[PDB]
């Protein structure tokens, strides 16, 4: 799969904020939403937001607690999404392409995808 | 807490009389206990399935 | 219609031997089922001694 742009991505550093991002099919269009989910064997694996397609509910945590996040650009569509403090352990796989799912919803135990795929080989846990 | 099962037993019902105590967190606790995919739960509000 | 099989219910008190009363009498709605089962026919139930 054709790698999508990013302005920054991978595993999380301790400390302060990263403004994950990917770039989005449509063009100009911010009613899409989201999922950032790492699959890899083993329990090193951390529940991550997900962002609904109407956008007015943010995040597990509602909007009551939550930010809004920025889905619209003009060069290049794009979603921004901020990260919450979690531990730097990390050993999945990052791959920031074309979604494999694109029925964003609410739901929980939804996953990005079931099993692994092409992406970079960077851990830092064994 | 009554009159219920597992999934092979599950519970059917329908009736426009009330909804059950699952909204009780949809005023200002909005978990992601409203598992929903596809959709969001405000677009129930608007419209439903 | 449409799937909603509803039904509608009124009582009034009368004094009568044969044959229905004169008036006007409004049926408030009872209740609605949206079972939508195909209807084609109906019979009555009554209790025997």
């Amino acid at each position: 799969q054709v790698q999508l742009v990013e302005s920054g991505g991978g595993l999380v550093q301790a400390g302060g904020s990263l403004r994950l991002s990917c770039a989005v099919s449509g063009r100009t269009i911010s009613t899409f939403g989201m999922g950032w989910f790492r699959q890899a064997p083993g329990k090193e694996r951390e529940f991550v937001a997900t962002i609904t397609r109407d956008e007015d509910m943010l995040l597990y945590a509602d909007s009551v607690k939550g930010r809004f996040t920025i889905s619209r650009d003009t060069a290049k569509n794009m979603v921004f999404l901020q990260m919450n403090s979690l531990k730097i352990e990390d050993t999945a796989l990052y791959y920031c392409a074309v979604r494999r799912d694109s029925s964003w919803g609410y739901s929980r135990q939804s996953t990005e995808y079931d099993y692994w795929g092409q992406g970079t080989q960077v851990t830092v846990s064994s | 807490a009554t009159r219920f099962a597992s999934v092979y037993a599950w519970n059917r019902k329908r009736i426009s009389n009330c909804v059950a105590d699952y909204s009780v967190l949809y005023n200002s606790a909005s978990f992601s206990t409203f598992k929903c995919y596809g959709v969001s739960p405000t677009k129930l509000n608007d419209l439903c399935f | 219609i449409d799937g909603y099989f509803k039904i509608y219910s009124k009582h009034t008190p009368i004094n009568l031997v044969r044959d229905l009363p004169q008036g006007f009498s409004a049926l408030e709605p009872l209740v609605d089922l949206p079972i939508g089962i195909n209807i084609t026919r109906f019979q009555t139930l009554l209790a025997l001694h």
